[PDB]
């Protein structure tokens, strides 16, 4: 039985090591989604599709 | 087309030598670009090239 | 409007021509956008 | 039977860390090939074999 135990206890580490690998994914994930937000914003300034400017008055 | 030349020249016109010219010269700025472009960063000095 | 033009006020030829090089210079700077790095050839462009 | 089991579930664990590497490698993969299509287009676009300009008219 401690024996069992002892590989039950393996396999929550198991556990924890394939969530930390998730974790460091996510973590990639959501610099990518910020620099894709930054990109957006970038373009959006930029964009040719803008027809405004200032008006002498 | 052939007074100072010396190189014959079967026919043409005079502006077109100016256009030659600018050519090779557009032709190397184009060459300097691609280098820019090769280059994704440390490749805007070839664009100021 | 039509001595030398030849197609039938004069604050307006000027401008829609400076709109169309402005337009590419937006263009321009639109790609130098695209580019994140390696884009600011296009910005001095 | 029950250490063999709880054995077994180890094995699962272990083949789903496997398969979170693998998706990591991809997903760099992924990116590097954005890259490389952005570089293409990018050197399309200022390719020193275009011919074009435009036409006083």
């Amino acid at each position: 039985e401690l024996q069992a135990r002892i590989a039950g206890e393996q396999a929550a580490i198991q556990n924890e090591t394939t969530k930390l690998q998730m974790i460091a994914q996510l973590r990639q994930a959501e610099q990518a989604l910020i620099s894709e937000q930054r990109r957006e914003r970038n373009m959006r300034i930029l964009s040719s599709g803008n027809q405004g400017m200032p008006t002498i008055q | 087309a052939s007074a100072l030349l010396g190189n014959p020249t079967q026919g043409a016109s005079a502006a077109a030598l100016v256009d030659q010219s600018a050519q090779q010269g557009f032709d190397r700025a184009s060459e300097a670009f691609e280098e820019a472009g090769f280059f994704s960063s440390d490749g805007l000095l070839y664009g100021l090239f």
